[PDB]
DNA sequence: AATACATGCACAGGATGTATATATCTGACACGTGCCTGGAGACTAGGGAGTAATCCCCTTGGCGGTTAAAACGCGGGGGACAGCGCGTACGTGCGTTTAAGCGGTGCTAGAGCTGTCTACGACCAATTGAGCGGCCTCGGCACCGGGATTCTCCAG
DNA sequence: CTGGAGAATCCCGGTGCCGAGGCCGCTCAATTGGTCGTAGACAGCTCTAGCACCGCTTAAACGCACGTACGCGCTGTCCCCCGCGTTTTAACCGCCAAGGGGATTACTCCCTAGTCTCCAGGCACGTGTCAGATATATACATCCTGTGCATGTATT
């Protein structure tokens, strides 16, 4: 063919995913999908990069869970910080005990 | 030797025989050239015994002067009333106030070097340092030895650094806590003798070796019971009060940490911290020092004031149990707040107070202290910080002392104590001192036994 | 006057009035109304309120109990205002 | 022996829905620290899993609003900014195609309005 | 006889030169001591200090604090005005892009 | 005869139209051609992949965007509805782009 | 080919569509040389940050990803174009 | 086996580079670090801080102290304006404020 | 303990600069926080520079772009310039 | 030949830069580790140069509208003027409470041991996610019609 | 003054009507999940001692309160001029199509360069110590406000 041009990876398949879970009946267009796309790029960058400076300040070397339980709650204001961190932990412990 | 009886040089001088004694030894450390510790029981005549020094220096060793004395604001007009009645022949001057009094003063009086003796309160010494490091000073004798507990205070170097020949010194209890303090006042006294405190516990039946090799060079100690013969020697009761329940729901309710109301939520507004023995003793000796334990408040002085924390309790009903028995009483708050509620209390009851907080100006303090010892008084009660009140004052008109709550320090606690035996007295010697059980506080008595245990075995001799 | 017990001045009212006048001759302004200490007072506990919640989030995930001097750099870094001199 | 038994990956082990080994292989090669826990990118990816559901509630929300199907920018601009903490977490983003909320100043509206 | 008041708009200009030309603290240490522990003791209850971390966030809000009374100062000379006033820092919190 | 409208209803009219539209409100190839015009001088013969053009138009539209929205509030503050550079100068000098 | 004079190619109608969107009702002149020189001043610190990217990462083309990290480390972060 | 020259000794520096190369790696920017990159940051940190420190050090001569004071250092920088550009949201600890009254608040009548 | 800083270093560019010319403590600390600020401010461009060029190390090119996107214009040339020059002094000798 | 307001000194006063002593405490420096940095070598893999495929940006051309440009007039907003009044600056007297210096605890930072299970790394399998293609439903567009806000006479 | 009638454009809404990007279905690959073997970051357990809290003491400078008075903020009027609204006239943006070459970009081999790993040693730090830069004090000349009034022109 054209060499199977490469793998672009991205979060396409995941976001629709997530919109058939919440709104059923709703497509999206693709620039909006690229938008999220971009967002969720940032939004891990962030929590990523506010994990990394956590391990770092405290002379450790493992990102584990507890460095990103403290990183969202820096990042994420509130509200949405409390509703973040309880589902997170909620996915680790279900994970934990279903291994 | 010296003078053989109560010298000439004093005048209205009954100088007893023991002090005389004392005197033959300070006049021998002069002698000798070596700086001494003068620090033997208080009422046993030790502002009395400096002045009879230099009322023979400045005799009969043509001494003039300067020879300046540390004492606690609190003894000032104390000290210069007894150089007024006792060696007049001393020009006696005295520094007290703010700056602009303190530049008069030393522009009239202290630049010439007229005086001969210059009595000076310790925070006074501190902001005048550049004045007196300009001065050749003879001798050196600082009233209650203790500020110079710790030798890194900066009234310690302050003190250290003074071109000076002689230091004497003069307290009651020179042991403080272990080693340290008498390894700071020998540094300070005669400093070329000592190099680190691992020569003093090098030095330390070893501790009686060490305590003659103390008593022997440059030491004296006494107690009333040694030299006066006619005096009570104390008497004690230690008596435990009860804990009322409001006292034992705030205690629940203060180690469960989990208190307050003063916002739309249940905060604790930092109150239990750190330091919860202290916050402890906050709530045994009276909840109302805490936020809201009063309801929201009308300021009425209720008996529910008085009966909510036991102490208060025996001490309304003993108040005029003292009151049929008919003396002045004697009441030594560590806490100013509770000072502050037994204020209200005495109000309420309809007693006659004279507040000594240790924040009250000087001239509103020697005159309540000479209207409390006046001939046939009246002030019944006498509220009394314990430090800058129990410190160095002299109160033989009264019998029976309050010792509401001992601190950590069980001296300064024998200090307050004693201030009722300065003299002796004509009655006996009574003590009615609290302490509340179920807490902290028998702790810190049992502490403070432990250090008046290892204090004792080296003050029997 | 006033009675015994004289425990007053909430908290937030002891920046007093005279140390916002001496800010704001610190920002050079030459007049101050009569309503600018109470919003002063409030925008001083929200941006006090955002800084400690994040240092009281980074001494929590260190397990500790002090906050440092370098937990409030961290906290005031991560917020756009980076404080040099204390620490580091 | 099982050798490949069935091969159950974390995102259905985690009941999450986002990519749990990619989002630890973008842990590992992202220079973020030496090791990387087991545990993290479960979190990672359903702290991410909550944010997109959240952003994703609101855009259809406001876009069903609309009467369409199909979430646009304009949509996503909307929901982002009419919601507090979104704000505060996208206060520095733009998005293209976006628009801006409508808001007209009171003092702007003509005089004698009745 | 006679005496000597200053002017209006004296003193304030004297004072602006002197507090200008220092650089030591304004804000009182333990008033804003305490303000701070009582901040601090609504996140978490059991909270020490370290006695330069105060001295530390006072030298943060002074400037947070003087920079805002600057430019809440710009804006009221823009207002054809003197004086300050709640709508000058309402405004320069709004288009500082703060909340 | 010929029926008016009075002077300042117009802009309202614009104002909702804008605000409910979400397109490019400048045209795409003067903004092309300024942009090559001040990259000329960077580094010469440059090629933009043309979704530059479209970031770069979208990103200097939201900025005047939001600087045109702080400056509107600034001249309303200081007792106007026209806003002029005295407001723009304000605008950028409080928000920190302008020293 | 260097261009001569495209920032006045940016029309005073579009200046008013800009502002128009930002809610502002009457305008006065001489605000649009003002908003040709802060439009002007903005991009060229954008195409001055992008241009250093492109020249690091050995092109001779601006692409939209230098555009995007050009906005992202000036605090004014663009999605959309591929974050 | 011979003598040990630092590589500061060899680049004409004054700021230390072997640190830099181990902050370089134990920082994790990347998993492999040049040769010619620590090198390079100290080079340029070392300018900053000459260029820093030398209008540090006039303004400590306008105020007739050898010493330099934070407030020297930060009327330096706020002074300056490519150095208040690099630290423009950077707040000086016992800085202090550069002297600045607005002009219509002189009385000037 | 050990805490390594970069106090030596500044009161050798001070005394290089200024050769009668004291320093603070508190401006030891503040001359060390900057640059510490500054080195993590340009690691952590380069870092960036890297991750987008889908590189894995970290040569002299990508922390001079770094200087030349963090500083302003003749700030930014000054210190190309020095860190080219100090460069071709290591590879040189 | 005394009034009216203005301009400007005089001088009374108050702050303030400065001259000079000096007390100190704190930065400069000297030393004794020791731990980190350098010397020195083996290596492998990440980068570096080459090479053809190809998408993809740049020019050119046309044309058809849609927007920009220019013009008028006027109406309403910006701006100066002025009147007032009350709200804030300033000086002073009381008072309180911060601040520096006390004692006096003990919680908790912090350094060190040490054993494991945590993740790294590698192998092998196998399948989920990116790409390509097709297709058709949501949406943009366009007519067109019916409601919906606005402006002006004009009869209240 | 003034509601309101009614033109009267503006705009929403409805009903087609194309059309072309979501949307799903293969496809096949790089990637990830399972296994397992090492090893060493961290959990956890010591001590320990540093400094943080906490109240008292004592000075003394700032905070609070009040008085007074006046200067600036606010309102209200006028005016004038200058941007808004509309009409008419250009002009150049955009759409469409096509070509052209050029950067790019994925594949290939190869080769130096940073990593890994011992082995030694000397520069950086911690601790201690001391002298001089400056913080403080006091005194005194030197400026800045302020305003009272003498008068410098105007008014009468
Ligand atoms: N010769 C004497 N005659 C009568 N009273 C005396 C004589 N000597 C001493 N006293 C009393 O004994 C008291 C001892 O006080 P003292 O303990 O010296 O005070 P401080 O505790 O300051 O040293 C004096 O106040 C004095 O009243």
């Amino acid at each position: 063919k054209k060499r199977r041009k490469t793998r672009k990876e991205s979060y396409a398949i995941y976001v629709y995913k997530v919109l058939k879970q919440v709104h059923p009946d709703t497509g999206i267009s693709s620039k909006a999908m690229s938008i999220m796309n971009s967002f969720v790029n940032d939004v891990f960058e962030r929590i990523a990069g506010e994990a990394s400076r956590l391990a770092h300040y405290n002379k450790r070397s493992t990102i584990t869970s507890r460095e990103i339980q403290t990183a969202v709650r820096l990042l994420l204001p509130g509200e949405l910080a409390k509703h973040a961190v309880s589902e997170g932990t909620k996915a680790v412990t279900k994970y934990t005990s279903a291994k | 030797t010296r003078f053989e009886d109560s010298p000439s040089y004093v005048k209205w001088g009954k100088l007893r025989d023991y002090q005389v004694r004392g005197l033959n030894w300070l006049i021998s450390l002069y002698e000798n050239g070596i700086n001494g510790i003068l620090a033997d029981e208080m009422g046993l005549g030790k502002t009395l015994q400096t002045i009879s020094l230099l009322g023979y220096m400045k005799h009969y060793r043509n001494i003039p002067g300067p020879h300046m004395v540390l004492v606690p604001k609190s003894t000032l007009h104390n000290w210069m009333s007894e150089f007024k009645r006792w060696v007049p022949t001393l020009r006696s001057v005295c520094l007290i106030g703010d700056k602009e009094q303190r530049a008069a003063f030393v522009r009239d009086v202290l630049l010439p070097g007229e005086w001969d003796v210059c009595v000076t309160s310790y925070e006074m010494l501190i902001k005048e340092k550049s004045v007196f490091k300009k001065f050749n000073w003879r001798y050196l004798v600082i009233d209650e030895a203790h500020r110079i507990k710790n030798e890194k205070s900066k009234l310690s170097e302050i003190v250290r650094e003074f071109k000076t020949t002689n230091r004497l010194l003069l307290t009651g209890t020179p042991l403080q806590n272990n080693l340290h303090e008498l390894w700071s006042l020998l540094n300070f006294l005669l400093p070329d003798v000592f190099n680190s405190a691992d020569d003093f516990d090098s030095w330390f039946q070893k501790l009686v070796e060490r305590l003659h090799m103390v008593l022997r060079p440059f030491l004296l100690r006494r107690i009333k019971a040694d030299v006066e013969k006619s005096l009570p020697p104390k008497k004690e009761v230690k008596i435990y009060v009860g804990l009322s329940k409001m006292q034992r729901e705030w205690y629940t309710r203060i180690l469960m940490k989990d208190i307050d109301i003063l916002n739309s939520a249940g905060k604790m507004d930092k109150m239990r911290l750190l330091n919860i023995l202290m916050q402890l003793r906050k709530c045994c000796n009276h909840p109302y020092l805490f936020d809201g334990a009063e309801p929201g408040p009308p300021y009425t002085t209720d008996m529910h004031l008085v009966t909510n924390s036991g102490k208060m309790v025996v001490l309304d009903k003993l108040l005029p149990k003292l009151k049929e028995q008919g003396s002045r009483v004697l009441i030594f708050s560590q806490m100013t707040r509770v000072l502050d509620i037994l204020e209200d209390y005495c109000m309420w009851r309809n007693y006659e107070y004279c507040r000594l907080d240790g924040q009250t100006p000087h001239d509103e303090r020697q005159d309540s202290i000479n209207a409390y010892n006046e001939p046939n008084s009246t002030k019944f009660v006498f509220m009394l910080s314990t430090r800058a009140g129990g410190l160095g004052i002299n109160l033989a008109t009264a019998d029976v002392v309050i010792l509401y709550d001992s601190d950590w320090n069980p001296q300064v606690d024998l200090q307050a104590m004693d201030r009722a035996h300065r003299i002796g007295q004509t009655k006996t010697v009574r003590v009615f001192r609290f302490i509340t059980d179920n807490t902290v506080e028998e702790r810190i008595v049992e502490r403070a036994e432990m250090k008046l245990r290892l204090d004792s075995i080296v003050i029997q001799q | 006057a006033k009675r015994h017990r004289k425990v007053l001045r909430d908290n937030i009212q002891g920046i007093t009035k005279p140390a916002i006048r001496r800010l704001a001759r610190r920002g050079g302004v030459k007049r101050i109304s009569g309503l600018i200490y109470e919003e002063t007072r409030g925008v001083l506990k929200v941006f006090l309120e955002n800084v400690i919640r994040d240092a009281v989030t980074y001494t929590e995930h260190a397990k500790r109990k002090t906050v440092t001097a370098m937990d409030v750099v961290y906290a005031l870094k991560r917020q756009g205002r980076t404080l040099y001199g204390f620490g580091g | 022996g099982k050798t490949r038994a069935k091969a159950k990956t974390r995102s259905s082990r985690a009941g999450l829905q986002f990519p749990v080994g990619r989002v630890h292989r973008l842990l590992r090669k992202g220079n973020y620290a030496e090791r990387v826990g087991a545990g993290a990118p479960v979190y990672l990816a359903a702290v991410l899993e909550y944010l997109t559901a959240e952003i994703l509630e609101l855009a259809g929300n406001a876009a069903r609003d609309n009467k369409k199907t199909r979430i646009i920018p304009r949509h996503l601009q909307l929901a982002v900014r009419n919601d507090e903490e979104l704000n505060k977490l996208l206060g520095r983003v733009t998005i293209a195609q976006g628009g801006v909320l409508p808001n007209i100043q009171s003092v702007l509206l003509p005089k004698k309005t009745e | 006889k006679k005496p000597h008041r200053y002017r209006p708009g004296t003193v304030a200009l004297r004072e602006i030169r002197r507090y200008q030309k220092s650089t030591e603290l304004l804000i009182r240490k333990l008033p804003f001591q305490r303000l701070v522990r009582e901040i601090a003791q609504d996140f978490k209850t059991d909270l020490r200090f370290q006695s330069s971390a105060v001295m530390a966030l006072q030298e943060a809000s002074e400037a947070y604090l003087v920079a805002l009374f600057e430019d809440t100062n710009l804006c009221a000379i823009h207002a054809k005005r003197v004086t300050i006033m709640p709508k000058d820092i309402q405004l320069a919190r709004r288009i500082r892009g703060e909340r």
